[PDB]
């Protein structure tokens, strides 16, 4: 890897279990992505985003959007959303 | 004492990573853990040490042990590095993707000189909305570090930065790999006198946050809260928001021909209360008065006297793009997807007024047939559904703006100006 991602994963709703929520993004993301952590940041009248610190590689085939589309199919995710791109 | 965001760019292997592990290294900012092991191999000569730490630090990164920027402390500083992808398809992400850079690093080696992808990387750094270049030519060694080459991919750096608006700006010999002029002054340059590379980023200025600038917050999610009512989430670009201040969405207001509008109750950030919002600050707020359905993600706050400049399907804007890849070649009619702050709208290429050129920003052909990739040109759009875009020299943060179809990113663009139909 050459390359880390961070994508905003807001829940649909202040009461969503945020550790289930966890698990099941963590089983979409690709084989060829790595995943090097994942940070809570409360925001707002109890919404948590988890922020997925997803770790790719500077080349075409690689999209960070494309891992923030399987995010976005899971049940609970109200938006999945790349924040900062950055080289390691 | 204060906090500048800093973001290297240039072709990716001339060195900008390199030089940001040499900040680090240079300034003892590396881990006691990661020093102390390397000190178990015994003796492996300066240079195997620096590579073997700086792989070290990457895959303490990728291990989740600051993972997605560099941080260290200057004497008058906190300095955060973001190391740009230079991959053409991350642009989109750069274009819509979190924090103002307060300065760019932008690293050129000695060797290669200025490349096709440097023009695009000045672009980029305008587009963004840096105020702060500084220039790096770097692996001065391989070139036995000769002033008179220096001296020429300065001037032709210097034209693209002059093109966009960049001025008096450092221009900095360095050497990544065996340290010159990044935090140690070079014994082998000195004909050269001005700052090494950690005293530049020490002397950017101060950031000014726009608050003086027409309140403008752009909407990423839009929830009902049991017990609270109708709240947006999304980042003050610029302005003030205060608890009480009332507040319009666009193109919301526009697209339902009533005021979309209410008064702001609450705003919390980080899950706390604030009386106000400021430029950066990502919240969440309590409007009154406004449906939940009436508003989304793309749509932006603004005060009354002050609303978001909405462009409708009846009007379009210039814009100055570069190209940075098509596989055939754009025309009038092209019918691509923009993406600017938290929109994204269809847009029509209605003109082709200019290809410009980069080298000098001057007009090198009126009404060209089509563009293709690495042409920089001046266009006219029209937006396919509403959208809230503003004067790049007006609302710089939503002025800028990504094309993208076929999957990967067509364009940068920066608007121009706004013609109502």
């Amino acid at each position: 890897f050459n390359l880390v991602g961070v994508i905003r994963v807001m829940p649909t709703d202040p009461d969503v279990n945020l550790d289930e929520l966890e698990e099941k993004l963590k089983k979409v993301i690709p084989e060829k992505y790595g995943l090097a952590k994942v940070e809570r940041e409360p925001i707002a009248f109890g919404l948590v985003a988890l922020k997925f610190y997803v770790l790719g590689r500077d080349e075409e085939g690689y999209s960070f959007d494309e891992v923030a589309e399987k995010f976005e199919e899971v049940e609970n995710v109200e938006s999945a959303e790349v924040e900062t791109v950055s080289r390691i | 004492k204060p906090h500048v965001n800093i973001v290297f760019i240039g072709h990716v292997d001339h060195g900008k990573s390199t030089t940001i592990g040499r900040l680090l290294y240079d300034t003892g900012n590396i881990p006691e853990t990661i020093i102390k092991k390397f000190e178990e191999m015994g003796e492996k000569g300066k240079s195997f040490k620096f590579a073997w730490v700086m792989d070290r630090l990457k895959e303490e990164r990728e291990r989740g042990i600051d993972v997605a920027h560099t941080k260290f402390e200057t004497p008058h500083r906190y300095i955060t590095i973001i190391d740009a992808p230079g991959h053409r398809d991350f642009v989109k992400n750069m274009i819509t993707g979190a924090s103002q850079a307060d300065a760019a690093v932008l690293v050129v080696a000695a060797t290669d000189g200025v490349m096709p992808q440097t023009k695009e990387h000045a672009f980029l750094a305008r587009t963004l909305g840096i105020k702060h270049i500084i220039v790096t030519i770097n692996k001065m060694d391989m070139v036995n570090y000769d002033q008179k080459v220096f001296e020429k991919v300065k001037a032709q750096v210097e034209k693209l930065l002059k093109t966009l608006g960049y001025k008096d700006f450092p221009v900095i010999p360095t050497s990544a790999w065996n340290g010159d002029n990044v935090v140690k002054k070079s014994d082998k340059m000195p004909w050269y006198n001005g700052p090494t590379l950690i005293e530049a980023l020490d002397q950017i200025p101060e950031p000014e946050k726009p608050i003086d600038k027409p309140l403008r917050i752009p909407i990423q999610d839009v929830y009902s809260i049991k017990g609270v009512g109708t709240v947006p989430v999304g980042r003050v670009e610029t302005g003030k928001l205060k608890v009480g201040d009332v507040v319009i969405f666009e193109p919301a207001s526009t697209i339902f021909h009533k005021p979309i509008q209410g008064e702001v109750k609450s705003i919390e950030m980080h899950h706390e209360p604030l009386q106000e919002a400021l430029p950066g600050d990502n919240i969440g707020f309590n409007v009154r008065g406004v449906s939940k359905n009436d508003i989304k993600r793309g749509d932006v706050a603004g005060h009354t006297d002050k609303p978001p400049t909405v462009v409708r399907t009846k009007d379009t804007f210039k814009a100055q793009i570069i190209v940075l890849n098509h596989p055939t070649a754009i025309t009038v009619g092209y019918s691509p997807v923009l993406h600017a702050h938290t929109a994204q709208i269809p847009v029509r290429f209605e003109q082709i007024l200019a290809k410009v050129d980069p080298r000098t920003g001057n007009i090198v052909e009126e009404n060209p047939q089509f563009i293709k990739t690495g042409d920089s040109a001046i266009v006219v759009l029209r937006p396919m559904k509403p959208v809230v875009l503003e004067p790049v020299k007006e609302i710089p943060q939503l002025g800028r703006f990504a094309i993208r179809d076929m999957g990967m990113t067509i364009a940068a663009g920066m608007v121009i100006s706004i013609q109502k139909g």
